[PDB]
DNA sequence: TGCCGTTACAATGTAACAGTGG
DNA sequence: CCACTGTTACATTGTAACGGCA
């Protein structure tokens, strides 16, 4: 059972990085939303004039 | 029922608790007449070896007012030698100083514990207060 | 020296004295330590010392000197 | 739900911890009987195998 | 493996007796009939010391 | 209830350590 | 040095009071 413990703490490790790994690809992916929603509102005036 | 009883244990124990009394002089039997008590006594005394007729001799002339507690020395004496056999059910006994015990038994009667379970809770949480410090 | 630990204990495991052992024999057979009598041995190493063996590193001490092979 | 599996573990070690004292203060005491009952007590009359 | 041990304590109580029995006489026994010839040996023994 | 384990004491005896002064 | 004293950490035995259980 200390080893299996052990094998199942380093196997949870390894899935906290790569959500860590998802957590950072979120970030980038909403400030590259954001960027998108700006050029949206831009059209949309863009439009309207 | 914990702890199986032996009669040849059990009786010499018995034998050896009541000449010690009678030693310390306490009267060990129910006879007020001097002599009667003497015969008695001289009897338990040529009745070494004996656990079947030491029996018969406490129920014929034991002290009315000894039986309680011949009866909780024995529960003692048979639970004290079943636990010295191991180390871990063996029981330390220490002297405290009076501040620090009234101190121990004041915070084990408020939280319910024994003396035992009060101490063990302490030493973890100074060993927890401990890995917080550190 | 720390020695003095696996050498002594050896001894209170196996009924022989502290020079009786040889560096050069076994427990096994050389001793008169039976499968029992080596486990109960290895494990009153491991508690004197405080520490763990495994299975594997454990079989490996049948010799006199590993006791202290693996210690130091 | 890990971490209490960790703390059961610890007690099983300090378990396992007090029945190696156990075993090896037993096997301390056997080894002076052993020496002692060497003079031909053991080799039948003690050691009723039965 | 429990019906060996169920079996176990008669066979060594046999055994010891055996032993003991044997090794009283000069002689070690092996089978049945070998007891049944030192049973006739002990009644010719007999017949002539008396 | 009466037995039975269990706790928390009391009283006394000892070994071991630390001090103190001759 | 050495002896005698003070102290701590036990052991050993006995007892009263709770609480569980038939
Ligand atoms: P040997 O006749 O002295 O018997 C030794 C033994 C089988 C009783 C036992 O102590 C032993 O040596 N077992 C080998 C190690 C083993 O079985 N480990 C199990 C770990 S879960």
């Amino acid at each position: 059972s200390h080893k299996q413990l052990a094998t199942e703490q380093y196997r949870h490790v390894e899935m906290a990085r790569e959500l860590a790994e998802q957590s950072g690809a979120s970030s980038d992916l909403e400030t590259d939303h954001q960027a998108a929603s700006d050029h949206l509102n831009l059209v949309q005036t863009a439009m309207r004039q | 029922m914990k702890y199986q009883q032996l009669e040849n244990l059990e009786c010499g124990w018995k034998w050896a608790y009541l000449i010690r009394k009678h030693q310390e002089g306490e009267p060990i039997t129910k006879y007020i007449e001097n002599s009667a008590a003497h015969a008695a006594v001289d009897k338990l005394i040529k009745l070494e070896s004996e656990p079947v007729r030491v029996l018969e001799w406490i129920e014929q002339h034991m002290n009315p007012d000894l039986f309680n507690r011949m009866k909780q020395t024995i529960r003692a004496r048979r639970k004290r030698h079943f636990n010295a056999e191991h180390q871990h059910t063996r029981k330390k006994s220490i002297d405290l100083d009076f501040p620090v015990w009234h101190r121990l038994s004041a915070l084990s009667q408020r939280r319910g514990n024994t003396l035992s379970e009060t101490i063990v809770q302490l030493i973890e949480d100074a060993e927890r207060k401990e890995k917080y410090a550190n | 020296t720390i020695e003095e630990r696996v050498k002594k204990i050896i001894g209170e495991q196996l009924g022989v004295k502290q020079e009786e052992v040889t560096n050069n024999a076994s427990f096994v057979e050389d001793l008169g330590a039976d499968s029992l009598d080596t486990v109960e041995l290895v494990m009153a190493l491991e508690e004197e010392f405080d520490t763990e063996i495994p299975d594997e590193e454990a079989e490996k001490i049948t010799t006199v000197q590993a006791a202290i092979d693996y210690i130091n | 739900e890990m971490e209490n599996v960790q703390k059961k573990l610890r007690k099983l070690e300090r378990d396992y911890y007090q029945i190696r004292e156990q075993v090896v203060s037993a096997k301390a005491g056997w080894c002076a009987v052993m020496r002692m009952v060497k003079d031909n007590g053991v080799e039948r009359r003690l050691h009723r195998r039965e | 493996i429990q019906s060996l041990t169920a079996r176990a304590p008669v066979w060594l109580a046999a055994q010891d007796t055996l032993n003991q029995l044997c090794e009283q006489s000069g002689e070690t026994l092996a089978s049945s009939n070998d007891v049944t010839e030192y049973m006739q040996q002990l009644l010719e023994r007999e017949r002539e010391a008396t």
